[PDB]
């Protein structure tokens, strides 16, 4: 019960659309992290494959920056 | 005068009957919660001592 | 309220090292020789006794002044205006400002 | 997302830096408290230290702290991070180098974090305070009264036009990784670390090398050693060496701007009016410090200003 | 005077030119360690607040 | 630092009845109005830096037990100087104080 | 005897009330502190809460 | 060594009469609750196996309420 | 860097002689208990198997002041 510019999530409470899944669980429920669609990554990072985004300076530097260490695996680089 | 010695007579120690003037009033709840906020002076048996 | 900003200082191992005068309020440099720091893992470097550490300093606005600030005016006489409320015979009341 | 937010700060990490009463003897600290910043009207506050918090080197976490031992980075789940001040405070948030708390007044501020055994604590002084809203002066935040306009530093993470700027560190000497091979120095770098060294022996040999480099002079204590890391950025604090060439500057936003909302102020019990031949007689009976103006609606105010505290009756 | 309510002007709250005394005096770090220490009178505004 | 069999400066023995149990100090903790931290302890004699209140209280976990006492004495924090501060600070200028020693001799 | 001094607290269950100060924003807890009685000469006092001990 | 209406423990402490077997240890050995006989349940109260007892509204009701789990066994609820 | 009267531990620190290898470690990477020589032991005391001293008036005490129980073996006690 709210403005239109205001979101409510499944307990009631009425927090504003800035917040909308926006990482922090504003309200109790935690709804208004539910139901968004995923942004895209950028040109100039690289992909892990697991999808989290390193830029491509930290590829093939002997270094793991990944959680699946696709970015130092021989067959994503040469050796 | 509800702050300095008499705002709460009792006849004898265990009387059922009791005279209290404390200017106890009810105050809004506010936001959408439950409880009874009140606002009173407080007592006049502590200012005395 | 101001906050007081402090860049890192520079440090020359044994040598002399000078600052010029930047464009900045309340901006401060100074020369502090022979210093021999003392970081973690051993001491910086070897040349013992004269060194040189800079230390400048400059002062700026915080991110509270965006809040709550004092706003300073000079006034001078304007116009005063008012609201009435009139009625007359049988007419009802009706407001606009004079 | 959490990608939004960590962006910038995924670049940059941990450092140790000066912390004055870390233990007893102030070390050199993993967590050192710069900028304590207590200027608002609830008592919350923010500390911006040297560590990072909610973030681990393969992936975001809001469990998950990072730090730095010697050269090398660490990720330890948050397990006990506390704030105190005089009594132990309600830590809100935390992002990158900074914390977010709810503190009682004290006059000195203290922060520290276990992993295994270890303690890694450090004190800096800073005077703080509770600072009330409004004409009472109540010492913690009530049930019930008023609301009134207050600033307050807000939960959220986000952007909101406030920036910081980060550096490239300067030369981090590191005497561990000087040893002698056989009756001559060598270094040891690891991983194209780029270790400078200066040896003044019988003269000076000054370079930069990247690979072995045994050094042909007798002891370990008549040369010295660096480290150029470039892969990770840090905040330029006024604890660390400057670079040597022109350094860039990032941007690094400050998650918990101040922002204006709503605070409950206290409400004073009623007075009790007493009717006299053009006298008002007021009983008072506080139980904080509340203010009493008066002033007159005639061609003179002749203001009257008075903080009451104990029961006064004025006429 | 740096010191009472004048010591920290700007024209605007977006402005780009900032007149500030606040008596800022650098001070020689001490005992060999790596920080910059300084020394200034307390600012005005919480003064007059 | 005794463990009835010889010296470990991770070890405190203490008597409960008339049997001497000696155990590993997991956490010894000494508060005045703030948990102080502990500088040494050798023997009968722990060293401590305290902020300032009225009670001196000290405790140690044997096993579920929590073995506390506490004794009044008013303890103050005394600035050196023609200032009066409230915690040493990070900077400022020296001059001859007497506290006590950090070795044990 | 203990089951003398629990004959009417065994009927009696815990509730959750609202209370300020949680953490930082207020909750409903099953904790929650009501009247507080510290008119001791000790510094002793009695708390009343909402849980069951 | 002391009044008639307080109660000595072995150690030589004098407690009052009215801390006997009341449920708390009050001296060390807490010898006041050692020697003390029990006493019955009420009428309006079933008894488990153990020996508690509970009221007879609590009894057959689907939910727990004895030690043994006695209040909803079928022997004693006859289903 | 300091007198000679005063020992300077690797780490570049310098303390007084007085501290030399005393049981601290007084500098950062205690370097300074490393290298000195072990101090006899006094020659009115048992030498238990472990280096440690116990008075001879603790020998064959029933009780075991010694950290090996070298003190009351009965291959050192005549029973
Ligand atoms: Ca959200
Ligand atoms: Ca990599
Ligand atoms: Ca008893
Ligand atoms: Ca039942
Ligand atoms: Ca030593
Ligand atoms: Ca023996």
């Amino acid at each position: 019960k709210c403005e239109p510019s205001q979101f409510q999530c499944t307990n009631g409470r009425c927090i504003t659309l800035l917040w909308k899944c926006d990482g922090d669980e504003d309200c109790v429920d935690g709804s208004d992290e539910k139901n968004c669609v995923k942004k895209t990554c950028a040109e100039s990072d690289f992909v892990c494959n697991n999808g989290q985004c390193v830029p491509s300076r930290w590829k093939c530097d002997g270094d793991p920056d990944c959680e699946d260490g696709s970015d130092e695996s021989p067959e994503q680089c040469h050796m | 005068k509800a702050g300095s010695f008499g705002d709460l007579q009792s006849r004898t120690s265990t009387s059922n009957d009791l005279y209290a003037n404390t200017n106890l009033k009810l105050q809004r709840p506010q936001a959408g919660i439950v409880h009874t906020p009140f606002t009173q002076v407080p007592s006049g048996f502590e200012r005395w001592k | 309220k101001y906050k007081t900003k402090v860049p890192s200082p520079v440090v020359k191992c044994c040598g002399a090292t000078q600052c010029t005068s930047k464009p900045h309020p309340d901006y401060q440099c100074q020369v502090f020789s022979g210093v021999y720091p003392f970081m973690w893992g051993g001491a910086y470097c070897f040349c013992d006794t004269e060194n040189t550490q800079m230390s400048e300093a400059y002062v700026e606005r915080s991110e509270e002044c965006s809040i709550d600030h004092a706003k300073a005016y000079k006034v001078h006489t304007g116009t005063v205006q008012a609201m009435v409320n009139i009625t007359y015979g049988s007419v009802s009341w009706r407001s606009a400002d004079v | 997302d959490l990608d939004t937010h960590f962006t910038q700060y995924k670049l940059a990490r941990p450092y140790i830096a000066d912390c004055p009463n870390c233990g007893h003897s102030r070390c050199d600290s993993p967590i050192a408290i710069e900028e304590v910043r207590g200027d608002a009207h609830a008592g919350v506050i923010r500390i911006q230290t040297s560590a990072m918090f909610g973030l681990k080197t393969d992936g975001v976490d809001l469990a998950y702290m990072s730090f730095m031992n010697g050269k090398t980075q660490k990720s330890i789940k948050i397990d006990n991070l506390h704030v105190r001040t005089s009594a132990p405070c309600s830590l809100v948030s935390h992002h990158g180098y900074y914390i977010l708390a709810q503190c009682p007044p004290g006059d000195t501020v203290t922060v520290g974090f276990h992993d295994g055994p270890n303690r890694h604590t450090c004190t800096v002084a800073h005077k703080v305070e509770f600072r009330p809203v409004g004409r009472e002066k109540y010492r913690h935040p009530p049930e019930h009264g008023v609301e009134l306009p207050c600033n307050r530093y807000t939960h959220k993470r986000a952007d909101q036009g406030h920036y910081v700027e980060m550096h490239q560190p300067g030369l981090v000497a590191d005497h561990s990784l000087l040893s002698i091979h056989s009756a001559k120095v060598k270094i040891t770098v690891p991983s194209g670390a780029q270790v400078k060294y200066y040896c003044k022996c019988p003269d000076v040999r000054k370079g930069i090398t990247s690979s072995d480099h045994t050094t042909t002079c007798t002891d370990v204590k008549q040369c010295r050693a660096y480290l150029i890391d470039n892969k990770k950025w840090v905040y330029n604090s006024g604890r660390l060496p400057r670079g040597e060439g022109d350094t860039f500057k990032g941007k690094l936003h400050v998650p918990f701007v101040p922002v204006k909302a709503k605070c409950i102020a206290t409400l004073a019990p009623e007075p009790l009016v007493e009717h006299k031949h053009r006298t008002l007689i007021l009983h008072l009976h506080p139980d904080h410090p509340t203010l009493l103006t008066t002033r007159s609606l005639g061609s003179d105010a002749n203001p009257t200003r008075q903080w009451i505290e104990r029961p006064t009756t004025v006429n």
